[PDB]
């Protein structure tokens, strides 16, 4: 629920699992997680240690050289969302030199305030590049994954598909998951921040990242904005100060806080004080404290360069957001930025090269001024189409208009539902020599291309046969055709597999043959 | 005399099967006269969709391909730009800190021990005891003097494959044909003892005259009858190979062998 453990402060684990009991009821951290440096720890000491309490972390987590650690799912099974208060070099989630780790298993962290992911030289890693941060981070464009298995040797690391959602980036279209039996959900923009339930009712705008009851403030699993009492509130009204951002706490409580390590100096904690309505380690300038209470008091009165780094998001069919950063060298006050983009043309061996080799799974395949913004959403596009988008910064007016040479970015627009789904009934064709000639009708718009079709047949009573048509095959056949059949009534299912992954199962089709005997 | 820095730059290189050169830079910070070097290297199995993925029909093969071939006026920047893009320098100087404060003893399926030896003045290092293309994790301490009292450096980990055994991959054995009705066929072979790191599929190539028509065969369905059955040829004298694909890619086929599919 919202209220489910007490508070932590911020803890530095090493050499043993041992220490790590001292976390055992935790539930929030104010402070950061590092569990690092665990050399004889064995991959049997981990799998009987778990926190389902952890829910959330204020600062961030740190992993780095911790040996038989091969996943996170029974670690923090339960860890929601990190609040990012401070971050390690920008970065709000370290895994740094992790041997035996293969995959994340953070299937429940479903957001981070602020920061950054940095995952770097795990030569075991994989389920590493089948995530997007998008929905996850606000700004990914400072992040790190190099020298990991998945970069080098294609992990693979399928994702469970007996399913996962599957998210667009610039130009490529993989499935989301963290283990192989957790999908990475992601929610629809309209409540970013707030969360999310399974059936897609979004959380209360006062909860943060999900909640166990859509729409309401007290069965938040992390809040937004400040919390107070079980309830998660935009303002704790009065006595209540908030406290670190994220729970508002009544005079009594940071009076404590301030007296005890006044005295004891056990890490020198903030004395915090009331100013602004909020008990604060130190109260902002121009203010002191009473020195009598802690209630502070004011004082007396004491051409451009290249435009950088644009990504592309699409999280619509008929939508892409683009963000980018301003240049290095804008060379003038930069007055607006020039986007130019135009629809790319698919490799042209796609269309004709064979797809039935080494499995049956695809490869992760006008202008418009913009006045002080650095995103722009475009519109009227079309699905899963690849896009070459030429963003420009200027700095001079129309009539002057001078600006910076053309940057170049790759854009891709989301696949659709019925878009690969097949249309029409298929259609069969009756020979003598038990040999039948198949045809469908595919959509005249499929996301990107269609690259072959999954076949499906089967005679009443038989058994399920798997087929595979490449791009040549129905080039020349308009379709497949099947020889030395047996006489009776089939069931057929036909599944179109695009640059979009896999597409929808045909409706199981039946047709006769006459069985040259009636 | 403190514990030394990792060694620098630890590559690999696969000279020949069975065996694997190591070659590394000094470490950093020695902290003391450096004694020698701990290569102790331990066999890495497989993982876990590496026998589950039926690569027949589910995707590419992921395979690891040896690095053989890691075996071989101007004007200096203001001190205003250099402090600008000054951004990863303090980022690994606090991971370095973070593992200078560990150290490693000198000790005298996923079962396998290591093996552990001690390099006195090399840089390079080379392995003769090692299994035909299968991953080999090489942990190196850099150790001084002292490094017994105090304990040798901390670990900088490596990871490599050997050279592929020649023409291994192929089936050890001759192989055998069996005929059935509807003109069906049925090949069994051997598995080779000593793969190059394990045989992930088999490709059969069959047909009229020449080898035209393929068929894969996976990992565990091929132990469902020790091979594979082909459901209809046309009736006469055919020919198929059998190039067995182990984690090296493909290998070689012993030989495409006959069988009679028509009847006297
Ligand atoms: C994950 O949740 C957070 C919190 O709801 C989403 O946050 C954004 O929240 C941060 C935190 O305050 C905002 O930034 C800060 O930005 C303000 C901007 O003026 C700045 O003054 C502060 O000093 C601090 O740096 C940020 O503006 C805000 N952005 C938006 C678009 O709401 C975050 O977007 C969520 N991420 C995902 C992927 O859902
Ligand atoms: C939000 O968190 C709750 C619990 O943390 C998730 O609920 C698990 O949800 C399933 C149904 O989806 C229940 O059967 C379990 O009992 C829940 N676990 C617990 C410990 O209560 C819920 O799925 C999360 N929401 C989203 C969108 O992931
Ligand atoms: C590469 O392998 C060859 C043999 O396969 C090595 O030749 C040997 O060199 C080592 C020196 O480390 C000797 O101990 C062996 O007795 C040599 N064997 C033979 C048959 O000559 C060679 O040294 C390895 N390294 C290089 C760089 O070639
Ligand atoms: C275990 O780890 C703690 C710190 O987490 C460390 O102080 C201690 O020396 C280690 N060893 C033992 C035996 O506790
Ligand atoms: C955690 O909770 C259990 C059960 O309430 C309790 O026995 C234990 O003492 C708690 N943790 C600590 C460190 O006390
Ligand atoms: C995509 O994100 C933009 C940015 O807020 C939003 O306006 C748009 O509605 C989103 N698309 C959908 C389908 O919600
Ligand atoms: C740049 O232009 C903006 C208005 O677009 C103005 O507010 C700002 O003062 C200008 N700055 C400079 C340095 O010209
Ligand atoms: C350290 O090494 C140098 C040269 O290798 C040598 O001159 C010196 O005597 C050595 N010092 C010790 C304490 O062994």
């Amino acid at each position: 629920h919202l209220y489910p453990g007490e508070v932590c402060p911020g803890m530095d684990i090493r050499n043993n699992l041992t220490r790590l009991h001292e976390l055992e009821n935790c539930s929030v951290i104010e402070g950061h997680l590092q569990i690092l440096l665990m050399f004889k720890t064995r991959p049997e000491d981990f799998r009987d240690l778990s926190f389902p309490k952890l829910i959330m972390i204020t600062d961030y987590l740190l992993l780095f050289r911790v040996y038989g650690l091969e996943s996170l799912k029974d670690l923090f099974p339960n860890l929601t969302v990190i609040r990012g208060s401070r971050l390690f070099f920008n970065y709000a989630l370290v895994i740094f030199e992790m041997v035996h780790l293969k995959e994340l298993g953070l299937y429940n962290l479903m957001n981070i305030t602020r920061g950054s992911v940095r995952i770097e030289k795990n030569n075991e890693l994989c389920y590493l590049a089948t995530i997007d941060w998008s929905r996850i981070l606000d700004s990914v464009e400072d992040n790190y994954i190099v020298l990991n298995k998945d970069d080098n040797e294609e992990c693979g690391d399928i994702c469970p598909g007996t399913n996962c959602p599957a998210t667009v980036i610039n130009g490529q279209f993989v499935e989301r998951c963290w283990t192989h039996s957790h999908c990475q959900k992601v929610c629809p923009t309209i409540c970013k921040s707030h969360g999310c339930t399974a059936e897609g009712l979004c959380c209360h705008s006062e909860c943060l990242g999900n909640c166990s009851q859509p729409d309401d403030p007290t069965k938040c699993v992390a809040c937004r904005n400040f919390y107070l009492d079980g309830r998660c509130v935009e303002t704790c009204p009065p006595p209540y100060y908030h406290f670190q951002d994220w729970r508002c706490v009544n005079f009594s409580f940071c009076q404590d806080l301030h007296h005890k390590c006044k005295n004891s100096r056990r890490q020198g904690c903030h004395q915090y004080v009331i100013h602004n309505n909020k008990c604060i380690p130190e109260c902002p300038s121009g203010y002191t404290m009473n020195s009598s209470n802690l209630l502070c008091t004011p004082c007396l009165g004491p051409n451009p360069s290249v435009p950088l780094d644009p990504i592309s998001v699409s999280n619509s069919s008929s939508q892409i957001i683009l963000k980018w950063k301003p240049p290095s060298d804008p060379n003038g006050n930069i007055t607006h930025y020039l986007v130019f983009w135009e629809r790319q043309a698919e490799d042209s061996e796609l269309f004709e090269l064979d797809y039935c080799l080494k499995g049956l799974k695809l490869p992760s395949r006008p202008f418009e001024k913009v006045v002080n913004k650095e995103s722009l959403v475009i519109s009227g596009l079309r699905h899963f189409t690849g896009y070459r988008i030429e963003l420009q910064a200027c700095n001079q007016d129309t009539p002057e208009e001078r600006c910076s040479v053309a940057a170049y970015v790759s854009a891709r627009t989301m696949p659709e539902a019925k878009a690969d789904d097949i249309v029409g009934p298929v259609t069969h064709e009756i020979f003598e020599n038990n040999v039948v000639h198949l045809m469908w009708q595919e959509p005249k718009e499929p996301n990107g291309l269609i690259v072959l079709y999954e076949v499906s047949y089967r005679r009443y009573g038989d058994e399920e046969l798997h087929l595979c048509v490449s791009r040549k095959h129905f080039a020349l056949e308009r379709g497949c055709r099947l020889r030395g059949l047996s006489p009776g009534n089939y069931s057929v299912r036909i599944r179109a597999t695009s640059l979009a992954g896999n597409g929808s199962w045909t409706e199981p089709t039946y047709f006769y043959v006459t069985d040259y005997l009636d | 005399a403190s514990v030394p820095s990792i060694p620098l730059d630890v590559l690999s290189a696969s000279n020949s099967s069975s065996q694997l050169i190591v070659k590394w830079n000094p470490p950093s910070l020695p902290n003391g006269n450096l004694s020698y070097y701990i290569v102790r290297w331990q066999r890495q199995p497989q993982d876990g969709y590496l026998y589950r993925h039926n690569y027949c029909s589910k995707d590419k093969i992921p395979i690891r391909k040896y690095a053989d071939g890691t075996i071989d006026c101007a004007c200096p920047k203001t001190e205003a730009e250099k402090q600008a893009e000054k951004e990863e320098a303090e980022y690994r100087k606090v991971f370095e800190n973070f593992l200078h404060n560990s150290i490693f003893v000198p000790r005298p399926e996923t079962e396998y021990p290591f093996f552990e030896s001690r390099v006195d003045n090399k840089e390079r290092t080379v392995i003769s005891n090692l299994r035909p293309f299968t991953l080999y994790r090489i942990d190196i301490h850099s150790c001084n003097h002292e490094a017994e009292k105090l304990g040798c450096s901390a670990s900088n980990f490596v990871f490599a494959r050997t050279m592929p055994a020649e023409g291994a991959d192929d089936i050890p054995g001759p192989v055998t044909w069996e005929p059935r009705p509807e003109n069906s066929i049925f090949l069994k072979w051997p598995e080779p003892e000593n793969p190059n790191g394990l045989i992930l599929m088999y490709e059969i190539k069959y047909g009229s005259q020449v080898e035209d028509q393929r068929e894969c065969v996976s990992r565990q369905e091929y132990r469902k009858y020790g091979g594979a059955k082909l459901n209809r040829l046309n009736p006469g004298n055919y020919t198929a190979r059998i190039q067995a694909t182990s984690l090296s890619g493909n290998g070689s086929w012993t030989d495409p062998v006959f069988f009679y599919v028509q009847a006297k």
